């Protein structure tokens, strides 16, 4: 059902070189599989556990403990808008309303075309330039609710 | 205050920043007196001499708690059979309202690399890990590039500066949990486990990463180290006439005219930060509250704005200095909704290990949602106060929940009117059962 | 099965007081004389009436968290829906 | 070692923690996460006593008796009002999400959580909000799984992983949605998986074979056998 690619296995083993215990590469292995496939599927837990020599219970517990290791399928781009206190003061709620009214989804949902997945995140460490958003790898600061329909059109 | 000249004597952390906010690379860094402290350390100082020098300089932990770094370094064991030591840089920085490490590792990554080199030589640590949050993409890129440049230039790897000291530096990008910044939970996450914290004692100085001795230090502390070792102890104690030596990255955020981050000596009052550096509040906004050091600290009022930003002065005011990145709450911000947002963050960033945080922060979140909707009932404010009391220091496994309930108790103490205005319904958690007469407690 | 030895029962009502579903009830009826003492042992077919008795609405299984037919997880009173441990939300 | 519990002097083992020392003296301290065979971790935060610096100390500090050594000259109070209040609070926080399941729970009458709820003195609910719920797993023919009743005390994973060496039981998730079970549906593989029905202080892990023909503990006729 699930088969790790050769590049994934080589990256996992090269990560395992860096640590005293091969269990210490579990987060990086999950991130490698997630970067290759968008999310970590069910058979990936057993594949990573077989590569690392630790039980699949611990790999599953690590994958479900960390919020940025997606254990459910996501869209092609994961929008992550900041929830925290400074972006609350600067008005992230307008940004959230603009994103919901443009994508027609609630947070934690995916659009019908699979293009975007809306997610609230914790503080992005960019509080003096808030409100802040993170599309897949790019941080967008100084957000305004009128800039959302233009900023979501450069992520096809 | 636009007229900020950043001399190396008064601004040791940010004097070599560039105007265009591009990172300073290895040639530019060494041009501006780079790796001089590392050279002095590795060519003319014993590791215990560096530990004593850092202890005499009075360098405290810039991660919020303010513990002395020399005392932390001196607590590593003296046994020579333990030589698999680890030095960890806590680059997680997940606290809401904290953005200093992002600036430090995006624009001066070689400063962090040199500080880790000096600290690893002092601690006799054979390996070093930068535990960095997974959202700092540019910080990760710049740190990996700076590590590659320092390795190619002979500043990392085997036989550094001809001394024979071997030090390997890695960058470990996390997967997004706030509790991973806790040092024992940082160690647990570095080992590839669920980032539940550990009870202390044993401290990581004797039993840390993979059982080996480990020293966890913040980004800013290790950025403070090379200036200490390149200019001396006397310069570091003669830049501020306060009990907290050295300079600190402070700054005000949130509906001020100039939100940002500036390197200031300790003893600088929060009022002059807010008015001269942050420019005061914006047009048509009135200052009603502020948090001195991030999301985990007590709210303070306008009367507390004249206190010097020190550990002892803010500690006597009922709050903590924290990360010293203050956040200003204007009059338009409802305190109940703000504290609801804070407690929602703190509740969902719980690790689930211990009962008071795991099952007593959601209760406060639901109470604050009810008070925000105008659906509060009598008993709610007293339940919030008892939650603040029984989630204090020593009642939970780690310090996530005491810092969680600090804004809650400070807001109930100062702005009790908004919480009391949330209460509108009579108390009831029981429906009527037809054939049974209820016991009417008075 | 369910049986009550009515030749032993003192009609004290402690069972009804102890019932946490209000299934067992003592009803206002006293005509229970019998020819044989063995016929005073009432099985479930002699005890299960076709209605709720003195408590017309209470349903214990509407309040219990255990899933039965017609009440899945999270469908009982004062219960949130089960959040999956693989959820994207933090 | 010499300890003073509520002004009464006791002679204990100084290599023990205060919870096991005080349980050995017949003193009652509520506890969930500690087991005599599994050791102390300090998860559930139930075993709080109040420690004083010396005899002439009045303010004290709440310490956790399972993580505190029973050293010489120790001064603790179990029946302090603040310690009693905090232990009742811990039981209350556990009770906020607990299902209304005791009549249809195989652990009833044999439940450590029932005992400690009664012992702390907590019988009045002031929580009006919703309870979290969990889906159950199929753990095979012997163990029945009911994750609603869990109090997140970590005894199952500590036993099954650190003690019994099994590999297919773990803890998944975070803040208040922690889930104790297998990574997928299937039979528990360890030969000592049955001891989960006595390690777990609630009705999460129960004897399925007994659940087929269930009777409460007070109704059993017991004998000591081999
Ligand atoms: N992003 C950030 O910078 C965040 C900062 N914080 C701050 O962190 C602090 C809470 O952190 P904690 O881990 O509870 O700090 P702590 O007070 O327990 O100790 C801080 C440091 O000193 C060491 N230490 C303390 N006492 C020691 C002893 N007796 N022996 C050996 N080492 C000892 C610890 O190992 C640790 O490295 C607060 O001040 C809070 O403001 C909290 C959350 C996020
Ligand atoms: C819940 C919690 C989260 C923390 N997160 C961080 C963090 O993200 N970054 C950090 O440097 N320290 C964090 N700390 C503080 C660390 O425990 C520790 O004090 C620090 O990382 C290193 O000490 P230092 O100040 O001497 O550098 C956190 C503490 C707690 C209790
Ligand atoms: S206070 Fe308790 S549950 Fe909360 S993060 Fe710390 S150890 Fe985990
Ligand atoms: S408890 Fe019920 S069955 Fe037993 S004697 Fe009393 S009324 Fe009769
Ligand atoms: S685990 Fe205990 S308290 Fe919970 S429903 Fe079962 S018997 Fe009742
Ligand atoms: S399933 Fe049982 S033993 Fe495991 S944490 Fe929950 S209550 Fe404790
Ligand atoms: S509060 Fe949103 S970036 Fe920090
Ligand atoms: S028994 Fe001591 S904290 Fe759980």
């Amino acid at each position: 059902a699930f088969e790790l690619s050769a590049a994934e296995r080589e990256a996992i083993e090269h990560e395992m070189h860096h640590y005293e215990d091969p269990r210490a590469a579990s987060i990086e292995a999950l991130k490698i599989v997630q970067k290759q496939r968008g999310w970590v599927p069910d058979g990936a837990i057993h594949a990573i556990a077989d590569v690392l020599g630790i039980p699949a219970s611990d790999v599953e517990g690590v994958a479900t403990f960390y919020s940025q290791i997606f254990r459910q399928p996501v869209g092609r781009h994961v929008i992550r808008y900041c929830d925290s206190v400074v972006c609350h003061i600067n008005g992230y709620q307008g940004i959230q309303a603009a994103l919901e009214k443009k994508l027609n989804i609630k947070p934690g949902q995916t659009t019908f075309d699979g293009r975007f997945t809306l997610l609230p995140t914790c503080c992005l460490g960019n509080c003096d330039k808030g409100p802040n958003m993170m599309i897949d790898e790019d941080t967008h600061a100084h957000l305004t609710p009128e800039a959302i329909p233009e900023l979501l059109e450069r992520y096809k | 205050m636009k007229n900020i000249i950043r001399t190396p004597e008064t601004h040791p952390l940010t004097w070599r920043l560039r105007d265009d906010k591009q990172p300073v690379w290895l040639d530019e860094y060494r041009s501006k007196n780079g790796y001089e402290g590392a050279r002095k350390a590795l060519t003319g100082l014993s590791p215990d001499e560096i530990v004593n020098q850092v202890k005499d300089a009075g360098l405290k932990g810039r991660g919020g708690a303010g513990f002395s770094t020399g005392l932390k370094w001196s607590l590593m064991p003296k046994d020579e059979s333990m030589n698999i030591r680890y030095l960890l840089c806590n680059a997680d920085e997940m606290e809401p309202g904290t953005y200093k490490d992002r600036l430090l590792m995006e624009q001066l990554p070689h400063l962090l690399v040199e500080g880790m080199l000096i600290s690893a030589f002092a601690l006799k640590a054979y390996r070093g890990y930068i535990f960095l949050r997974g959202e700092y993409i540019e910080a990760a890129v710049n740190l990996r590039r700076a590590i590659a440049e320092a390795t190619e230039a002979g500043l990392l790897g085997k036989n550094i500066m001809g001394t024979g000291f071997d030090f390997e530096l890695f960058v470990h990008t996390g997967a997004g949990r706030y509790i991973c910044g806790e040092e024992t939970a940082l160690i647990n996450s570095l080992e590839g486990r669920r980032a539940n914290p550990r009870s202390k004692p044993p401290f990581p100085a004797t039993s840390g990463a993979w059982g080996k001795p480990t020293c966890v230090n913040n980004v800013e502390t290790l950025c403070n180290v090379p200036a200490i070792l390149a200019n001396g102890v006397e310069w570091y104690q003669n830049i501020s006439k306060s009990k907290d030596a050295g300079t600190k990255l402070m700054g005000f955020s949130g509906r001020v005219k100039n939100p940002g981050l500036w390197e200031l000596p300790f003893g600088t009052t929060a009022r002059e930060i807010l008015e001269d550096y942050a420019g005061g509040m914006r047009d048509g906004l009135k200052f009603k509250a502020w948090q001195p050091g991030g999301a985990g600290t007590d709210f303070l009022t306008e009367a507390h704005l004249d206190l010097p930003m020190e550990f002892e002065s803010i500690g006597k005011a009922g709050s903590r200095l924290g990360t010293a990145l203050a956040m200003a709450v204007d009059h338009e911000i409802n305190m109940v909704s703000l504290v609801r947002n804070l407690e929602e963050f703190f509740a969902r960033e719980s690790c689930g290990w211990c009962t008071p945080c795991r099952d007593g922060l959601p209760w406060s979140v639901k109470i604050l949602r009810a008070l925000e909707r105008g659906e509060g009932q009598p008993g709610d404010i007293e339940t919030l106060e008892q939650l603040c009391r029984f989630l204090g220091p020593g009642k939970t496994f780690c310090a996530h929940a005491p810092g969680a309930v600090e804004p809650l108790q400070s807001a109930i103490k100062y702005f009790r009117e908004e919480f009391e205005a949330g209460i509108k319904q009579p108390f009831s958690n029981t429906h009527l059962i037809n054939g049974i007469q209820p016991n009417l407690l008075k | 099965f369910f049986r009550i030895n009515f030749s032993r029962c003192i009609f004290c009502g402690l069972c009804e007081e102890a019932c946490p579903t209000t299934a067992i009830q003592l009803t206002p009826d006293f005509e229970m004389g019998e020819y044989k003492r063995q016929d005073l042992v009432y099985e479930k077919e002699d005890l299960l009436i076709s209605g709720p008795g003195k408590y017309p609405e209470y349903n214990f299984y509407r309040m219990a968290g255990m899933a039965i037919d017609g009440k899945d997880k999270g469908e009982a009173e004062n219960e949130a829906k089960p959040i999956d441990v693989k959820s994207l939300l933090p | 070692a010499t300890i003073h519990v509520d002004g009464k002097e006791y002679e204990v083992n100084g290599a023990d923690n205060l919870l096991e020392a005080c349980l050995s003296l017949g003193l009652d301290i509520p506890y969930f996460c500690w087991h005599p065979a599994l050791g102390s971790v300090g998860a559930c935060r139930q075993c709080a006593v109040k420690q004083y610096q010396n005899a002439e100390d009045t303010r004290g500090r709440l310490v956790m008796s399972c993580m505190t050594p029973a050293s010489d000259g120790t001064f603790i109070s179990i029946d302090d009002e603040e310690a009693k209040q905090f232990r009742e609070s811990v039981v209350e926080w556990l009770m906020t999400n607990h299902p209304h399941d005791c009549p249809v729970c195989e652990e009833g009458g044999n439940c450590h959580l029932q005992d400690m709820t009664v012992m702390t003195g907590h019988s009045f609910r002031r929580y009006r909000f919703t309870k979290r719920t969990h889906r159950n797993q199929d753990l095979g023919p012997f163990i029945s799984h009911e994750m609603n009743r869990c109090i997140a005390c970590y005894r199952c994973v500590r036993y099954y992983k650190d003690y019994a060496g099994g590999t297919d039981l773990g803890v998944y998730g975070a803040h208040d949605n922690v889930y104790f079970g297998r990574p997928e549906d299937g039979t528990l593989e360890s030969e000592f998986s049955g001891n989960l029905v006595e390690i777990c202080p609630t009705g999460v892990f129960t004897d399925k074979t007994h659940s087929e023909r269930y009777n409460r503990k007070w109704d059993m006729q017991f004998a000591p056998s081999i």
